[PDB]
């Protein structure tokens, strides 16, 4: 596969250089030109927010799409000769789309907390903005992540669950408490994500 | 025959609708004088004297709204036309 | 309910009980049902009459197919006949037999028609072989000779357009000429053989020069096509046999219900001892006169002169549901059955949504002239509906948009409603009866002067009381917001509150029905230890919410503005349990206590849904003196079923808020650069160009909002009534009534 | 985070969708019970027509005849395989394909031992199976030596692949013709071992064992079906696959065999062989080998279809939908001699 080899030859020059780089840099002295400080302080807080924020709906996004097309495709297909199963097995759409819309009101819980300031140096921002702005990053981050294995893992089940009832109706009723475990994850995505942000006074 | 009725009878349900909103809109600009909430689209650049250029330039703009009622009937009359040629 | 008793037995067995169950067929109004031991359908007391009836259908079948070839149109307005039992039957289906037997010979004189075939494909070598190959296998043919002929002979290709017919099938297949020139006989054998393989059979052997054999092949065509035409008297003599298409297709009407007769007497007892021939039937209690009538009937038309009656007796089977559907809740009822179908004695759900899906539609769609179109169109349709029902009509989106007559009128209706309440007329307010809010004479006493020479680049915004500021409209929306630019956040603010208090209000309702359902099934277990719970939980974790929202609205006034307390911070912390000394202080006074007590009465909601009924269930079995286990799996599969649903359709009611903005961004999108443009300074130009504009305008607004988000809006508002609002009182299992009416 | 489980759909979740709906219309054991209690040919198709196989005898056949019954059912078959396969992309569409090389290489030498008997010429188009029927099926004929077969077969139809090199020899005969089928099926399976391997995943998981067990089955029937032939003994381990578990035994013990005394010594040291040959007695009251080879082929199949992301469940949904064929046709041709003696020996799929 040509873009898999793509892929890895971009991924093992970038490491190579990163290796050789650091021992040449670390060998020569030069270890008062790293300084992580200046990388990490340097940074606006309000960038580490507003990333967090777009992906806090964006990975959520991409899960529910994931599990909507990996449950579709095998429901439809699958009702031809059992048209009985068009309704029956809705639920895996459902919660397809309540992952999304838990990522939609973390998204706005998130989005408060947006108050600018004026200092433009890092000894007048202060502690406070630095903390608001990297824990902000870290739940958006968190919350999308959980919610994208999420909604993976509830589309895969429930392809499994639909494609089996066809044969006999009185699978489905058991077979779909995989599919309600499936989204516990994701709640806690939710949970931890709020509970990151929880101490923020930016402003 | 011409401009046969199947697309008729939707050309003068359109002409209808635009006479009527056309008429609306219009007389809506003239009797409130074009209140800015009802009323954002207009053109001029300097108003600082005072409100009666503005008066009158809206009234202006409301004028044209009853010209394109004007044609949208005359639309609605051929079409009626044309429905009667069977 | 439905019905009260559906298990009477009023059939008997007669020498003529066929007339009996065609007339209750006629009937319409009744279901049968019998054959417990699932015998073999080829083990049967009546299985001659079902192999003649099949006969019948595949010889009616052949000759329906042929007229349909001969694409002579079939009319059916008649009467509906009565099925002639008696033997006179047989002889019809004699005669039809005799029809059959006719095309049998015609297909036979279409040998006739490849031998034409055979001249017409001669036609085309009118110019050291020659043939005819199908156009589709030209290139891998041509390869066979090049691999095997090894370039040391010759060929060369003509082409045919009109498609030559086929004698057998009848499709069209296209065809090509060939000419191959070779050099010797071996060559010759193998392209025979390829030849065989490509089916090249005729060959026009040269004899004479080109003139002499050419004139003779054309004097040959003439005389062979001429014959086929003279022929073509036998397919004028089928048109004018099949033109008696009128004559059978009463018979097939007829065919049709003799069988299912048949058919359903099948069904009766596997017993003839005394006449014990019986079939028992499912039939509504409001029609048993017609039944007894149609019983009188069917003796009527026997010479036996017997009763033909039974007893009513009642078993402990399953009936089947009937929705007894008028004009007006039809169009409603069958949406609902759609996805499910009620048991014996479920709440109807029709009565109350016919109005509550349209109201929540309205919501989502709330818009003044969509409304106005939507309802106009339901104006049309519904007086021009006799002409329309006696009518056929090739769009079948047309059809089903037709089902739904009442159903866009109610919907329409609403949604001009909330399209005055929101004070949205396409997108702009309509300001009726004042506005109340900017007054800059008054705002010049608040140091408010001079401001507005800087007011060409910035925005100055408008405080509350000044003194004489604020005040309700009493109808919808002050109009100054629909031109301020900040109106997204109060608009946020108003409709995400709107729509929470809306869905669960929706959701108590779904419960406190569901108290009706399970109380009239005189089933104390669930009224005791199932609704109470759950209302309570759901009352406890959101009315709690609704109320807090109502208090905020109608306490805290403009000069508080300062640290007005938020209430979704003081809901994760009603979740989490956490109190910060600072940082929010308290809406109002006392919180403490009570947001603890509903904390601990959250808390104690869900022990209760778990334990206590299973083991009461366990008790009663050991007080009958079950698996354990396996009650114990459901319990806990409802409970946390219920309590995580709880959360999740709360936060899925979001929809309406979320539509609602959708919906009003796009109207004033729409608004802001189409018919913006329209207007302008050009004195002349002004109506010509807004016609266009406005034409423009009308296409896209049918085609997008109109139709479309409506769509949207109806289905979820539908997907809203089938989960967060049914699935608590609603079932959603049994049988549908299959009655015994003909087409 | 694999081929199976996040990109399986987009490609194959409807085709996979139809075909284990299709499943469920094979026929089962009760269906069985009831159809060998049938009385005429007529009581069968009545009870087809209660199932999933009816509404398909709809002609005029008031003269039924099992050999009705059988050209019907191959065409329902070649009917939907041609859906199955036209609605499919690329990489099914070569295992689709590898799987028909095996009916196209029988008609090719149906039709090479058809030339030998020079007395049918056309009749040996009906006998050809429609499924394996190809562009240049019946130009086969033609060829008189091999060269010019592999010339003939050169042309347009793939199956040269497998003997382009594998062939060489003029002058053809009735007895090489086995020569020439054993060296095309070897060819075959090891192409098609080798391409599944390369798929990878859970296809090559479900087809390893089945092409293994195949290239077994094919070892054992060759190694006792040579005796007395003009064969040498090298030339009987040339025929040999190398895709079994029989790798070494192909020249270390079955290619010195002389007895079948042997051939059940060399099956004795692998368990799955030795209890297929200790069941199959052959004697005249017990079932023979074959028989048992069925079987095992069978099961193996049944076990084949468990598998959500099977790129190749069309395998075994045609084996065993050629086998409910067989079942069905054999089950009425016993019913229409008006005898008994072999109803209760159907072997029970599903």
């Amino acid at each position: 596969t040509g873009l898999e080899l793509l892929y890895l030859g971009i991924f093992v020059a970038f490491w190579a250089c990163m290796v050789v780089v650091g021992i040449c840099y670390t060998i020569f002295d030069l270890g008062f030109r790293f300084d992580v400080a200046w990388f990490l302080t340097e940074t606006s807080p309000f960038m580490w927010s507003n990333l967090g924020i777009g992906l806090a709906i964006s990975l959520s996004v991409v899960g529910a799409a994931w599990g909507i097309y990996i449950t579709g495709s095998s429901i439809i297909g699958g009702g031809v000769k059992a048209p009985r199963i068009k309704t029956k097995n809705l639920v895996s759409i459902i919660f397809c789309e309540a992952v999304a819309i838990y990522g939609i009101i973390m998204a706005i819980v998130i989005s408060n907390m947006a108050e600018p300031f004026s200092a433009t140096e890092p000894k007048a921002i202060g502690h406070r903005n630095y903390h608001a702005g990297y824990s902000m990053f870290g739940a958006g981050l968190t919350v999308g992540l959980s919610n994208l294995f999420c909604g993976v893992c509830v589309g895969i089940v429930g392809s499994g669950a639909a494609l089996a009832d066809a044969q006999n109706p009185s699978l489905f009723v058991k077979i779909l408490i995989v599919e309600i475990f499936g989204s516990a994850i994701g709640l806690f995505g939710v949970i931890v994500a709020i509970l990151q942000t929880s101490r923020v006074k930016m402003g | 025959l011409c401009c046969g009725p199947k697309l008729a009878a939707c050309g003068i349900v359109l002409s209808a609708w635009g006479v009527i909103m056309l008429i609306m809109l219009g007389i809506f600009f003239n009797v409130h004088s074009a209140v800015l909430i009802e009323d954002v689209p207009f053109t001029e650049k300097d108003f600082e004297n005072g409100p009666q250029n503005i008066y009158n330039l809206y009234e202006q703009v409301s004028y044209n709204c009853f010209i394109a009622a004007g044609l949208y009937l005359l639309l609605g009359g051929f079409s009626f036309c044309q429905v009667r040629l069977n | 309910r439905s019905e009260e008793m559906t298990l009477a037995q009023l059939f008997l067995q007669s020498e003529a009980a066929y007339c009996c169950v065609s007339e209750l067929g006629e009937l319409g109004k009744v279901q049968f049902r019998d054959l417990n031991p699932d015998v073999n359908v080829f083990q049967r007391k009546f299985v001659n009459e079902v192999r003649r009836c099949e006969e019948m259908d595949r010889k009616l079948r052949f000759v329906e197919k042929e007229i349909r070839k001969a694409n002579i149109p079939i009319m059916d307005t008649g009467e509906n006949p009565e099925v002639p039992f008696p033997r006179d039957m047989i002889d019809l289906e004699a005669n039809f037999e005799k029809i059959e037997n006719e095309l049998k010979e015609i297909n036979t004189n279409q040998e006739a028609l490849k031998r034409n075939f055979l001249e017409l494909t001669e036609l085309k070598f009118i110019l050291f072989v020659a043939g005819v190959i199908n156009r589709e296998r030209i290139p891998t043919f041509e390869r066979m000779l090049w691999r095997v002929c090894r370039g040391n002979v010759f060929l060369r290709q003509a082409e045919i357009e009109n498609p030559l017919e086929d004698p057998v099938t009848g499709d069209y297949v296209h065809k090509s000429v060939f000419i191959i020139f070779f050099q010797g006989d071996q060559l010759k054998n193998r392209v025979k053989k390829i030849c065989e393989g490509f089916r090249a059979s005729l060959y026009p052997c040269p004899e004479t020069p080109q003139e002499r054999k050419e004139m003779a092949s054309g004097v040959n065509t003439r005389i062979d096509d001429l014959q086929m035409v003279l022929n073509q008297t036998e397919d004028h003599r089928q048109r004018v046999l099949q033109a008696a298409a009128k004559n059978i297709r009463v018979w097939f009407i007829k065919v049709r219900k003799m069988k299912a007769i048949y058919h359903t007497l099948n069904l009766c007892n596997i017993d003839v001892t005394q006449k014990c021939l019986i079939a028992e039937v499912w039939c509504p209690v409001t029609d048993l006169d017609s039944i007894q009538f149609a019983l009188r009937r069917g003796t009527e038309h026997s010479g036996s002169t017997v009763p033909s009656i039974l007893n009513r007796m009642q078993t402990n089977q399953t009936p089947p549901t009937y929705n007894k559907t008028n004009k007006f809740t039809h169009g409603f009822q069958n949406i609902v059955d759609a996805y499910g179908i009620g048991t014996y004695r479920e709440i109807n759900p029709a009565p109350y949504t016919v109005i509550t899906f349209p109201f929540l539609f309205a919501v989502m769609f709330g818009d003044f002239g969509h409304g106005i179109l939507m309802t106009l169109f339901a104006v049309w349709m519904v007086l021009r509906e006799s002409r329309i029902l006696s009518q056929k009509h090739e769009n079948e989106m047309f059809s089903m948009v037709f089902s739904g007559r009442y159903i866009i009128l109610l919907m329409g209706l609403f949604s001009i409603y909330t399209g005055l309440i929101y004070n949205d007329c396409f997108s702009k307010s309509l300001n009726i009866f004042g506005s109340s809010w900017s007054v800059r004479p008054m705002f010049t006493q608040g140091n408010w002067t001079e401001e507005t020479l800087l007011g060409s680049s910035v925005l100055q915004l408008n405080p509350a009381i000044p003194g004489v500021f604020g005040g309700p409209y009493p109808f919808g929306i002050d109009p100054i917001w629909n031109i301020a630019t900040n109106k997204l956040t109060f608009l946020n603010s108003f409709k995400m509150k709107m729509s929470v208090i809306l869905g669960i209000i929706h959701m108590l309702f779904g419960v406190s029905l569901s108290l009706f359902n399970h109380i009239y099934f005189k089933k104390p277990l669930n009224i005791y230890f199932g609704f109470i719970p759950e209302i309570i939980f759901m009352s406890s974790l959101f009315g709690y919410l609704v109320i807090l929202i109502f208090y905020k609205w109608t306490a805290y006034d403009a000069h508080s503005s300062r640290n007005a307390p938020s209430l979704l911070i003081h809901f994760i912390n009603m979740f989490l349990f956490s109190y910060p000394e600072s940082g929010n202080a308290m809406l109002y006074s006392g919180q403490k206590g009570i947001q603890c007590f509903l904390i601990v009465v959250a808390m104690l909601c869900v022990p209760w849904m778990l334990l206590f009924k299973p083991l009461i269930l366990r008790h009663q079995y050991l007080r009958k003196k079950f698996d354990f286990g396996d009650t114990m799996v459901h319990q806990a599969i409802h409970t946390i079923e219920y309590c995580l649903g709880c959360i999740s359709n709360t936060a899925s009611y979001l929809r309406l808020w979320a539509l609602s903005l959708a919906h009003a961004q796009l109207s004033e999108v729409l608004w802001t650069m189409v018919i913006h443009i329209g207007l302008h300074v050009r004195s002349l130009a002004g109506g010509l160009g807004l016609f266009f504009i406005f034409a423009a305008f009308a296409t896209l607004t049918v085609a997008i909002l109109l139709i479309m988000e409506g769509l949207s809006a109806f289905l979820h508002a539908l997907r809203l009534h089938w989960v967060e609002f049914q699935n608590k009182f609603y079932t959603g299992t049994g049988f549908k009534f299959l009655p015994f009416s003909f087409e | 985070s694999f081929f199976p489980e996040l990109y399986f759909n987009v490609d194959n979740g409807y085709l996979e969708g139809l075909v284990r709906g299709l499943k469920a219309g094979v026929l089962s054991q009760a269906d069985y019970l009831n159809l060998v209690q049938c009385e005429t040919l007529e009581d069968l198709k009545l009870h087809l027509q209660s199932t999933d196989y009816g509404n398909f005898l709809a002609n005029e056949a008031s003269p039924l005849t099992v050999s009705v019954i059988d050209d019907k059912l191959k065409e329902k078959m070649v009917v939907e395989f041609r859906h199955m396969r036209n609605h499919a992309y690329e990489p099914l569409a070569s295992f689709l394909d590898f799987i028909t090389y095996s009916y196209m290489i029988d008609n090719v030498i149906l039709l090479i031992t058809g030339t030998l008997h020079q007395r049918s010429i056309a009749e040996l188009v009906p006998k050809c199976h429609p499924l394996g029927s190809f562009e240049q099926m019946e130009a086969v004929n033609i060829a008189q030596t091999p060269a010019e077969l592999y010339n003939a077969i050169l042309v347009d139809t793939p199956l040269a692949a497998f003997f382009q090199d594998c062939i060489s020899e003029q002058d053809l005969d009735e007895m090489n013709i086995e020569i020439i089928r054993n060296t095309l099926y070897k060819a075959y399976l090891e192409s098609f071992y080798k391409f599944c391997t390369l798929l990878g995943g859970t296809t090559a998981d479900a087809m390893c064992p089945i092409l293994e067990f195949e290239a077994d089955r094919r070892a054992f029937i060759i190694t006792i079906n040579s005796f007395g032939t003009e064969l040498s003994k090298e030339d009987r381990a040339k025929l040999f696959p190398h895709c079994g578990r029989l790798y070494p035994e192909g020249l270390a013990q079955l290619a010195r065999a002389d007895d079948y005394e042997q051939v059940k010594n060399v099956a004795d040291y692998y368990p799955e062989y030795k209890l297929l040959f200790e069941g199959a007695g052959s004697n005249p009251g017990d079932k023979t080998l074959e028989d048992r080879f069925f079987e095992h082929e069978v099961k193996l199949n049944k076990l084949a279809f468990l598998n959500q992301f099977h790129f190749g469940v069309f395998y075994a949904f045609v084996k065993l939908k050629e086998q409910e064929c067989r079942n069905i046709v054999w089950i009425a041709e016993c019913i229409a001699q008006r005898h008994r003696a072999k109803i209760d020996n159907y072997i029970p799929i599903f």
